[PDB]
């Protein structure tokens, strides 16, 4: 333990340590966990089992009863502070957050979870980063390193140059919580086992321009931000690639109620620069503009002003030139204009045609179009068909519908460009060879009023959790069939995918919504009645409603991995709707200006395209995941997790829901529940020897013998060849003799 | 897969992918002969131009409609139009397209078992369905209620919907179109 | 808690929480069947218009009372009434709220039965409880002696009552009511 200097306490408790806190009273029999109302289980001593009656005495002095259906052991001492939830002798939803709790009390930061890693940000400055550790931990196989991300770092970098294949790095975590540091020093351990800077440089710029505000969290992500680090033939950095996916566009137009915008509106209505204020012709007041007003004004998440010069900065020092950060500018502030456009019915026929043209006037003049012409775009779309142009009639919801439709597009491809021109400028000539990837992707979130955007967050996590739970079952399957102890076949796909398969396929919950949007008299009503009728009973994943604690509303509900979340319905219809134009795309690439650039392209065999008309959200983000699914399932994925300790900021304190909170959206209760189902518990014959040969004082036959006069029933245990394995029950009736022949 | 739709009407085929904002290929539906015997030697001028090519060859040509109203009446000119249309003018084999087909109200049976019958065995169309103009033009109209008049190059018709209810007993069907204008 | 007083009456039923003014929910008592086929698909039409909706979509619907004279004919579509006047109209739980019906005077025993039976089963009502049409309008008028007339719907009836006791022997039916007036 020498060779991890001084911060050797924090990586690993001393044996000696480990020893001397090992006795202390535990009595396995009333000693086990109850439940609490202020928290979900508090350590208790219960008197006895009154009938269904019992009397808890808790840290606190309670004494209330409790039902006697829920009540669940504790963890003995022997197996206190262990750095393996997979290795825990009973497997409990509160024991893992509880042994958590009691490691972070003693600093244990990194901890195995099986698959996973679980690490809580420190809110204190610590040794184990310190480089001397990472030069020193060279030549530590991840068994005997224990927890922490350099030790499958080393794994990932092995088996990348041995196997000979791509390995992918999956952190999950709330941002602002440490994952960029966290990011930062991974990328710095990448460095010296061999471009931080030009990362760091150029983080502000994508966290400018991806980051919103939410309930939850003041600084939340929404895009899938993406890193392939590559490496030269002869195992050395070569460069690195940038990639983004998934990226949400309902928020630039509707924002929920106590919720902002993207960051870039309220920056760019700083009023530090007046120069781009009076040369867009911005008006100085947010509530005027339409936008920007439906949502929260603003928030003292963070000061706009520096945050603001500071992208400018990176972006000044950056390879291209100002000209092309006014043209962003300018385009930015186009997109606020489009809020402006009235339209009103002609009295005399259907179609309707504006009132008001000034604030077309002067965007027309940003983008260096023609008002006129512009607008007669937008009421009178020109289509082919066949070969000659016709126009078309559009009404005024047809036309908001485009006007929104033509916002989010614009700036979509603006980020698109973006993160083109940074890669670019990223790159160096290096050749690339076998990469390793990285993924940030936003958690599980839960709120009391899910709408589309958290139903679509929702279910990419649950994807994601689904493939994790098929790679962990395929390594399973490799240990038995490596151990040659080889039962329960069944794969645990079908289990999760039972939900997927009611959101994706065809006739479920989105399918049905895209239908819908199409069909001209939809209604919210309509929508939930069919989703009732096709629904109901019929699936085993769909079921009502259930109200609590006075909720706002609650139309539907669904049972995910992370347990039941309600969504409700309305408002949905009026955003699924992103119907594009043609005519406007077409006056685009005609312009003036940069724009036609990032608009270049967009709508013996003969297939057939997609309508304008015929766009929808929903479509799009799951076509989106397809192709990300299909290169991420390219790569051997690892997984991290980064868990906050509290909602203040003090260290130490903790928030029992909120660990339990994080712990459910991570998926790790579903990674113990999937291994308590086959035999979690494995042991060497040489250990279990020395530690329980003196039960029975006196290998294949002295273990068969040892273990006929225990009572074991033939189906509790699995009998190999390298390693015993068996059930908690087992593990706990060993103890409880122990503990009663001592 | 994609499904495809195809409308014979009355004077002009229009047809398209699924999906699309507008018809794809739209010609009018004319079989030509040559009636003039023919010089040249080596040429080798076809006996039968159909679709748009028979404009170019307007005059050399006798131009037959394969319908009358609504009506098909030369199914061997009908089934060249359809030829024309699956592999000239969309160049995709209807093998693996279910084909949605228009057809107006009030016309013999036959005229439909006849079109299902051909487009099952001569070309092998996995599936297909038949649909009445009038609900297509509503559906086309964002509208679920009104009385739709559809009047075409073949036939004019009044169809009432309410709510999505169709009232059968009120359709109204008048002989009069286009080609007994230009007469 | 709280007590429900549903009065089905005949041609309108009206309802609301005990202790208020005056009933919430006023609607007439009729069940729509669509009589046409339907040719727009996905718009996924009810098999059943109940209540207030179903004078909205008279044109193509059929209306059926399931009261013709007090007595209920047809109790599938007594059922529907009550479930829509239980889950929409009010929007209240009957779990846990009281049920105080109403009825007029010299009906089949069978009716009053069949109503208990229901509403204990079907709704599984905490109680309930049957009252004369008369006796509540004379509560409603701060009398105790008189006689009442109440000429409903269905059916009209006199009813004498003198210092609270009622006078069975001397209470009139007559079956003439505002739909044979209409009629
Ligand atoms: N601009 C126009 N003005 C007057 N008549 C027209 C015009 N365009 C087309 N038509 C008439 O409409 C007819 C085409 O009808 P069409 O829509 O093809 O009917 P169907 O759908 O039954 O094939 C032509 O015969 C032509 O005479
Ligand atoms: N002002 C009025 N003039 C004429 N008829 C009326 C008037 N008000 C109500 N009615 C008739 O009374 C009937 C409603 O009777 P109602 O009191 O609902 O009986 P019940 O209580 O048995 O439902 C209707 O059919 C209507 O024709
Ligand atoms: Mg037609
Ligand atoms: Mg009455």
């Amino acid at each position: 333990m020498a060779v991890f200097g001084a911060a050797a306490p924090y990586l690993r408790k001393s044996e000696k340590e480990r020893l001397e806190a090992q006795t202390r009273p535990f009595d396995l029999k009333k000693d086990v966990f109850v439940p609490d109302d202020k928290q979900e289980f508090v350590k208790a001593k219960i008197v006895s089992r009154e009938g269904g009656k019992v009397t808890a005495e808790t840290e606190y002095g309670k004494t209330v009863t409790v039902k006697e259906d829920q009540v669940m052991q504790q963890n003995p001492p022997k197996f206190d502070k262990i750095e393996d939830m997979a290795m825990l002798t009973f497997l409990h939803e509160p024991a893992v957050l509880y042994n958590l709790k009691d490691r972070y009390g003693s600093w244990m930061i990194y901890t195995y979870s099986g698959l996973f890693c679980v690490t809580v940000n420190p809110y204190k400055w610590l040794p184990v980063y310190t480089p001397e550790v990472v030069a020193a931990y060279r030549g530590k196989k991840r068994s005997e390193a224990p927890p922490h991300i350099f030790s499958i770092s080393d794994n990932a970098y092995q088996y990348m140059l041995t196997d000979r294949e791509n390995q992918s790095i999956l952190i999950t975590g709330e941002s602002g919580a440490g994952k960029t540091v966290n990011t930062k020093r991974v990328i710095q351990y990448f460095a010296v086992i061999a471009l931080e800077d030009q990362i760091i440089q150029a983080n502000p710029a994508l966290e400018a321009f991806g980051n919103a505000k939410t309930v939850r969290n003041d600084n939340s992500s929404r895009f899938g931000k993406f890193i392939r680090i590559h490496f030269g033939a002869t195992g050395k950095l070569a460069s690195a690639d940038i990639e983004t996916y998934l990226l949400e566009k309902s928020r630039v137009i509707f924002q929920l109620k106590a919720e902002r915008d993207y960051h870039i509106f309220y920056q760019i209505l700083s009023n530090k620069k007046p120069e781009l204020l009076d040369m867009l012709l911005i008006t100085n007041n947010p509530y005027d503009y339409a936008f920007i007003s439906q949502g929260e004004t603003t928030v003292a998440s963070i000061d706009d002003a520096e945050e603001l010069m500071a992208t400018d900065n990176a972006f000044d020092v950056l390879g291209f030139t100002s000209e092309e950060k006014n043209s962003m500018y300018k385009l930015t502030g186009a997109i606020m204009h489009f809020g402006n456009m009235k339209f009103k019915g002609g009295g005399g026929g259907g179609g309707a045609e504006p009132d008001g043209t000034e604030e077309a006037d002067k965007s027309a003049y940003l983008m260096g179009l023609n008002s006129a012409d512009l607008l007669k775009g937008l009421c009178h779309p020109r289509v082919k068909v066949g070969n000659e142009y016709v126009t078309k009639g559009q009404n005024v919801q047809q036309v908001i519908y485009a006007t929104g439709a033509l916002a989010k597009a614009v700036y979509e491809r603006m980020f698109n460009w973006m993160v083109t021109r940074i890669n670019a400028t990223l790159e160096t000539k290096q050749p690339r060879q076998y990469f390793i990837g990285v993924l940030d992707i936003a958690g599980f979130e839960i709120f009391d009023f899910n709408s589309f955007e958290q139903l679509c967050i929702n279910f990419t996590n649950e994807k994601l959790q689904q493939f994790f739970n098929h790679h962990m079952f395929v390594l399973e399957q490799e240990e038995y069939k490596k151990e040659g102890i080889e039962w329960t076949f069944i794969d645990f796909g079908m289990d999760l995918q039972a939900c997927i398969d009611l959101i994706e396929k065809p006739m479920g919950i989105m399918s049905i919504l895209e239908e819908e949007c199409m069909f001209p008299k939809a209604t919210d009503m309509t929508f939930k009645a069919k989703l009732f009728d096709n629904h109901l009973g019929k699936s085993a994943n769909f079921q009502k409603p259930r109200n609590i604690k006075g909720k706002p509303e609650a139309h539907f509900s669904l049972i995910h991995y992370a347990g039941i979340v309600d969504y409700n319905i309305i408002g949905w219809l009026q955003k699924n709707k992103d119907p594009l134009n043609e005519t406007v795309v077409g006056l685009y690439q005609k312009s003036s200006l940069k724009l036609l650039s990032t608009l270049f392209a967009n709508y013996g065999k003969g297939k057939a395209k997609k309508g304008s008309s015929f766009q929808t959200v929903s479509a799009l983000h799951r076509e989106n995941l397809n192709k990300l699914m299909t290169n991420l399932r390219s790569t051997h994925p690892h997984f991290v997790r980064c868990i906050i300790p509290n909602e203040t900021k003090s260290p130490g304190v903790m928030d029992n829901p909120l660990v339990m909170h994080q712990l459910r959206c991570n998926g790790v209760l579903e990674g113990i529940r999937i291994c308590r189902k086959g035999f979690p518990n494995r042991i060497l014959y040489g250990d279990f020897r020395q530690r329980y040969r003196i039960l029975n004082p006196a290998s294949r036959k002295g273990a068969e013998k040892l273990l006929s006069s225990l009572d074991i029933d033939h189906n509790q245990y699995k009998f190999g060849h390298t390693k015993v394995f068996f059930k908690a029950g087992l593990l706990g009736l060993l103890e409880e003799m122990r503990d009663e022949r001592l | 897969t994609t499904a495809l739709v195809c409308d014979n009407g009355s004077g002009l085929v229009k047809a398209g992918f699924a999906g699309d904002d507008a018809p794809r290929a739209v010609f009018p539906s004319i079989v030509g002969r040559p009636r003039h015997q023919g010089v040249m030697v080596g040429m080798g001028q076809k006996d039968s131009y159909v679709g748009d090519e028979a404009q170019s060859k307007r005059g050399i040509l006798t131009l037959k409609y394969p319908i009358e109203h609504g009506i098909i009446t030369n199914w061997d000119d009908m089934e060249k139009i359809w030829h024309h249309t699956f592999y000239n003018e969309l160049r995709v084999a209807p093998e693996e397209h279910p084909t949605l087909l228009t057809e107006a109200p009030l016309n013999p049976k036959a005229n439909r078992e006849k079109m299902t019958q051909i487009m099952f065995e001569t070309f092998n169309v996995p599936a297909m369905y038949v649909a009445i103009q009038a609900v297509l033009s509503l559906y086309a109209s964002g509208r679920t209620t009104g009385i739709v008049l559809d009047s075409g190059d073949g036939v004019t018709h009044n169809v009432p919907i309410y709510e999505g209810y169709a009232l059968p007993h009120a359709i109204m069907r008048l002989d009069l179109a286009g080609r007994d204008l230009t007469d």
